[PDB]
């Protein structure tokens, strides 16, 4: 695998003394929560939850108290980051309803007061095509009054329609591939399409960082699943070369297929997957892949065209390209392109074909004209320049954060820029102080992220511009002053 | 750290013991490199059946090209003589290993009678059990005045004389320094043993002292193991596959610079080299006692089946013990072992008849230089020598197929060639096609010019 | 696998007392083994043994002593029972040369009387056709005469005669199989075809008790070696079973070829292979069959076609049939015989084909005229009175050693006779008074056999007349008193 232009990633390790501080507060909270299930057991403090009827007391138990545990005692105390009613089209300024609780968050009570122009980091748009005015709106108000919102059928009886074929064949022309599907949601896509290509007595080689999506379609299949280090190419080459040689675990048979599960630009780490050498080790074990576009579709690519554009590879070398139109091209949906064969296969045999409704009409409108826009069918400038917008946005912003002293992930031309804070009260704290200033974050704690790696997101986009970009880093800086968050060895 | 020694003597006996077999545990936890999953899956019984229904085996053999030139065989109506009879057609024998012409000789014949009516066909047994005759002790005497040398032991069959007696010194880990144009005989005595085999450049001594201070730089390495391990040099004396004779004295010298032993091969040597015909070492006055084991075999020169092995009692009287060819077989056959005698005799009495195969050696090399499409090989001392395709097709099976045609001509013309054979597959250095020349004292001159002349005008024929 | 007449043989086991005193005598025997080698070390005791020349002491000794401890220690004391000359025909009579020793076996003159009419126990002819007098002995003196003795080529080359296609149409029809081919020493037949039908991958099942040519044979080739114990049919299933089961044992791919080595009668054991059993198994579980007739093709049978005629079953059973001349038919030589395609690839394929020198004439003239004899072909009643006449003698001798009190191994119609001494001492002792009373018998010690187990082998034969049979049975029986060999407990 060779690379046309430098890849360049920085996983900086964690400063001991906070790992220790980190400990020393998890540790904290567990006994403190340990204490408040104590309090709580014996009726001494009075319990703000909700319990099963009088007439089912003699039921076994519903749920397993121990399991809603993190629920109770670190999630509930800063529930208030998460779930943020937002009542405005989510562009770079987006509207949220404030909110209040006056029980510690175990009830919330909206305010009359509307919080307004917020910059937005958390919305997933990422060349701005989340519009409240423009051609696609209209385009899609032309198609909701002639056609109706929503199909009542399914694909294969009369819920078929022409607009679904003219997506397809657009698709296909999108991405380079002779034949595209699509399906009325993304997870949907993953779910039920995984389980048709591999059954048992296949394997399924899944990375570390994958998608819940592929994971369940990976286990509704009966195929065995093995998961291979995080951009390790060397336990790639390992798991494969032991998959050939040993044959199935049990009676050492062949294995019927191979599998590799892979995503464009993983979304919480912010790296993008080594393409070449991954089509490289399956040109040479002669395994099949399965690329997941959905954040690198509209993003990477000085075309836009996804990760295969942006290495440079050819299409063709793919087997199964899924991806998503709800991140970039601004309406929910899914689809998956490949050769001609396997798309007839899909659409013969495939659960959502079967037995769901397919998507709806203004949809695909709106998905037709924002790719039109993208491929330059429109004419207009539009869309090469938004490519750029966000590509120059990327670099200032990561460089601008890396010279200022902060932990930063992934590559450095993934849009998405996971900010470390490492420590369980600082994601409230820095939640709520980037909120009282004005900006919307993203930030994740422990049962998602490793114990030691808590981080905060931000989702850049083309409709960001230089001065919004300014102000946000400026309160960043100031919040990440206050809250001592420049971990960072080399600049500081 | 006085205090702490004090207090542990003063502390009870049970206490340190316990606390000794949890250092001990502490070490075999330290040390448990092995990883478990405490996963155990066991087939079921109809798992087990299935795999056995559902298995095939390979044919025994597989099939077979009706192309293959080995499979017709040349049927000879009559003994294998001077003026035979092969398919059919009147032929001179240019292509059976017979030199000095004993085959037919009468007085073999006459011995061969007379120990026949005295013993019978078989010997019934091993030389262990009831299987020694007094003419195999007869033999065996005779062998060793005759090469000068203190004991010789006699095998039944000519490939196992050096199959069997190669493995009986050589054992697993030590080094054999064999040349790489050697007989299949010495191949599977080679594979036989287990040592580790090196293999020089046919006739190059520059190549056997690069390999011999290899090994010096290699036991310099390791003095302990170089102290038990022993090293032996293979050669032969006249070789078979390239007919070049082989340089006894540079081969000597490397001998007692390096302490590695010798282990000679005269097959085709025994009966045509030196004044007496003793071999390589008379044609080159090399003394007897240097070489180790001189193996041979009766067939080529003395015509009658059998092999021997020849040298001091030393090295022979291990191969008695020792050689499966020998412990695990039938003896030679009493009339076998008369003919023999009777053959050895009539070489000691006229030694004049080394001297003729020489000059019709001679004769017949000088005349045949000058073929445009085949070139010779050999040395003009040698009595069978080969005839190779000067210009080499792409593929081995055309060159078969024109040396066969050539072989033909040549036997509708009167003159009995045969082309030399080899297993494809097994031969670690494969010799090109080849047509094989043998010399014979029965054959005059004039039958040796007109058979140069006949193979002259086929090749030019043949390759035009 | 359905056996058409009772088949009876019985190994009775050692006595106790006799295996006690058999390990006092080897500890005896070690132990002054190593002071004999302690005394020659420090050379107090000059020794009788031949030593390197004085120009290659720096070499690196040629053998390693311990190697040869029982050669010294044990095999010296008695080596006068082996290596006798005989100057006679191998008849029932043979002549030895006699010799005397002074040096304690060292070395070894003759003296000048010969012993004449000496009892032979030893030689195999079975049938008798070890005379110098007679019909084929005539026949071999008159292809002597005209073809000369011995064959100075190749078969591929012109050393290929018209004979040895005689000879083996006759063997062919001789055996009943389609064809077979012919070579000049039995173990070389072995030797040079085992390793052409199988290679490496391929698994060799071999007895417990095969001869060294079998075993040299597998060993030359790659294929890989197991040993089932000797006639227990539940050991050959199992290996079997778990052969074809677990594949090989690197890679658990399947063999290519499962090959089983077997014998007809064991010369020292002198049982007779179970051959129905193995022939249902190699059906049942597809493997082939390699059928060493060294010793059943002309003692066994109602008319000496071998052992499948003696247990009637069908010789296209059997895939390879390996035989000797040497033994019955009274001429050295060895043969294969099997269907067309397998003596085509032999022929084109095999070691001695290629390399090694045919048949003598006059032998395969002597064999071809008792083959003749034995099949009728001559018309004279000689040849079918010879079967029955050793069948007789078998059962006559075997019958009267063991209501004497011996311990006698084998099935009951198996001409080889082995009567067990178990003592080292007995050995020799045995081999000895034999000789002193005109009767010349094989003794075969430790090394060859289990460490209990040393034994002395009869081999029967059809020129043994009834007063030579008498006359051995009752010196037997005298040696048996003088040294107490009588050691069966059902009968004495
Ligand atoms: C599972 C039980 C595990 C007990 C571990 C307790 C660790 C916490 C501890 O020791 O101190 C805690 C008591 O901790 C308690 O009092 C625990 C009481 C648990 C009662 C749960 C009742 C469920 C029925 C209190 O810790 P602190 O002093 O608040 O600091
Ligand atoms: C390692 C060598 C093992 C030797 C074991 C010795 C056992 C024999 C023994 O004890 O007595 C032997 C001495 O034996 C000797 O004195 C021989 C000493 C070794 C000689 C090696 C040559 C002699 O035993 P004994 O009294 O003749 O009975």
């Amino acid at each position: 695998g060779l690379y046309k232009r430098p890849f360049n990633e920085a996983f900086e390790e964690t400063p001991m003394l906070v790992a220790v501080l980190t400990y020393v507060g998890y540790g904290v909270l567990t006994l403190f929560g340990y204490l408040r299930d104590f309090l709580r057991y014996w009726r001494i403090e009075k319990c703000h939850h909700a319990t099963e009827r009088e007439e089912q007391k003699d039921f076994v138990s519903l749920y397993q108290d121990f399991e809603n545990f993190y629920t109770r005692n670190l999630y509930m105390r800063i529930r208030d980051n998460w779930n943020r009613p937002i009542c405005s089209v989510p562009g770079a300024r987006v509207d949220i309803m404030e909110r209040q609780s006056h029980d510690y968050n175990w009830s919330f009570k909206y305010t009359g007061n509307i919080i307004k122009g917020v910059i937005n980091m958390g919305s997933y748009n990422y060349l701005g095509f989340a519009r409240n005015t423009g051609s696609c709106q209209e385009a899609a108000a032309k198609v909701l009054e002639e056609y109706g919102a929503g199909v009542c059928s399914t694909r294969q009886e009369i819920g078929n329609l022409d607009k679904h074929e003219e997506l397809e064949e657009l698709v296909a022309r999108f991405l380079g591939v002779e034949a595209a599907m699509a399906y009325g949601m993304g997870f949907a896509t993953n779910s039920m399409n995984i389980p048709a290509l591999v059954g048992k007595g296949c394997l399924i080689l899944s990375d570390e960082l994958n998608h819940a999506s592929l994971v369940l379609g990976a286990r509704l299949s009966g195929a065995t699943i093995r998961i291979f280090k995080h951009n390790n190419m060397q336990s790639l080459e390992k798991l494969l070369k032991d998959a050939i040689v040993y044959g199935q675990p049990r009676t050492r048979r062949p294995w019927k297929k191979i599998l590799i599960l892979v995503e464009g630009i993983y979304s919480m780490e912010g790296s993008i997957v080594r393409l070449p050498e991954v089509i490289a080790l399956k040109k040479k074990y002669k395994a099949y892949l399965y690329l997941d576009e959905a954040h690198s579709i509209g993003a990477l690519g000085p075309t836009g065209r996804g990760v295969v554009e942006y290495f440079g590879l050819d299409p063709e070398d793919v087997d199964v390209m899924m991806g998503t139109f709800t991140k970039s091209f601004g309406a929910s949906g899914g689809y998956i392109g490949g050769k001609k064969e396997l798309i007839d296969y899909l659409r013969t045999h495939s659960h959502s074909a079967v037995y769901a409704t397919s998507l709806s009409p203004p949809v695909v409108e709106q998905i037709i004209t924002s790719m039109k826009c993208i491929m330059g069918q429109d004419g207009t400038s539009l869309g090469k320049e938004c490519v750029q917008q966000l590509a120059e946005n990327t670099r200032y912003f990561r460089r601008r954060l890396k010279e200022m002293g902060f932990i930063i992930y992934g590559n450095e031309d993934s849009p998405v820029v996971p900010l470390m804070l490492y420590m369980p009260a600082k994601i409230g704290a820095f939640g709520r102080e980037m909120l009282k200033r004005n900006i919307g974050v993203v930030v994740v704690g422990f049962p998602a992220t490793p114990i030691i790696e808590s981080r905060a997101r931000f989702c850049l986009s083309a409709a960001h511009t230089k001065e919004i970009l300014d102000t946000a880093l400026k309160e960043i800086d100031e919040v990440g002053d206050l809250l001592q968050l420049k971990y960072s060895r080399h600049r500081l | 750290l006085v205090e702490m020694v004090q207090a542990l003597y003063e502390a009870p006996a049970y206490h340190l013991i316990l606390e000794g077999i949890l250092i001990l545990w502490i070490i075999r936890l330290l040390f448990s490199k092995t990883y478990k999953l405490q996963e155990r899956s066991d087939l079921t019984v109809k798992e087990k059946e299935e795999l056995i229904e559902e298995w095939q085996p390979e044919p025994l053999v597989p099939p077979v090209p009706k192309d293959h030139p080995a499979l017709n065989y040349n049927i000879v109506s009559g003994p294998p003589s001077h003026k035979t009879v092969v398919n059919g057609k009147e032929c001179i024998n240019f292509a059976s290993f017979n030199f000095l012409g004993l085959l037919d000789n009468p007085r073999v014949k006459a011995a061969a009678l007379a120990s026949l009516k005295k013993y019978g066909v078989g010997t019934c047994g091993p030389r262990g059990f009831y299987g020694t005759f007094d003419v195999h002790l007869d033999l065996e005497d005779r062998l060793a005045k005759f090469m000068k040398t203190e004991e010789a032991i006699i095998y039944s069959y000519g490939f196992a004389t050096i199959a069997s007696a190669i493995p009986a010194y050589s054992k697993r880990g030590d080094i054999v320094f064999v040349d790489r144009a050697a007989c299949f005989a010495i191949q599977k005595g080679l594979q036989a043993s287990r040592s580790d085999i090196k293999l020089f450049k046919h006739n190059d001594m520059a190549d056997l002292e690069r390999l011999l201070k290899e090994q010096e730089i290699e036991d310099q390495k390791n003095p302990r193991k170089a102290r038990v391990t022993r090293r032996f040099i293979v050669v032969e004396g006249l070789y078979m596959n390239t007919g070049t004779i082989c340089p006894l004295p540079e081969l000597v010298k490397l001998k007692y610079k390096y302490k590695a032993r010798i282990f000679l091969e005269e097959s085709l040597s025994f009966g045509v080299l030196g004044e007496h015909g003793r071999g390589v070492t008379e044609h080159y006055g090399i003394n007897i006692d240097d070489i180790d084991l001189i193996s041979a075999n009766m067939e080529n020169a003395l015509a009658s089946i059998g092999g021997f092995c020849c040298g001091r009692s030393f090295v022979i009287d291990h191969q008695r013990l020792s050689g499966q060819g020998y412990c695990f077989s039938a003896s030679l056959p009493p009339l076998l072992a008369a003919a023999a005698i009777e053959a050895l005799n009539i070489m000691e009495e006229n030694p004049g008849i080394f001297a003729v195969l020489k000059e019709k050696c001679g004769q017949i090399h000088k005349a045949l230089q000058g073929i445009s499409g085949l070139k010779v090989v050999g040395e003009s001392l040698s009595p069978a020598f080969h005839l190779q395709l000067e210009e080499s097709t792409g593929s081995r099976e055309q060159d078969v197929r024109l040396l066969q045609e050539i072989v033909d001509q040549c036997m509708n013309r009167s003159i009995a060639l045969t082309q030399a054979r080899y297993l494809e597959k097994e031969e670690k250095c494969l010799p090109p096609p080849s047509i094989r020349v043998v010399v014979t004292v029965e054959q005059t001159e004039e039958e040796l010019e007109r058979a140069a002349s006949t193979i002259k005008e086929v090749a030019q024929a043949v390759l035009l």
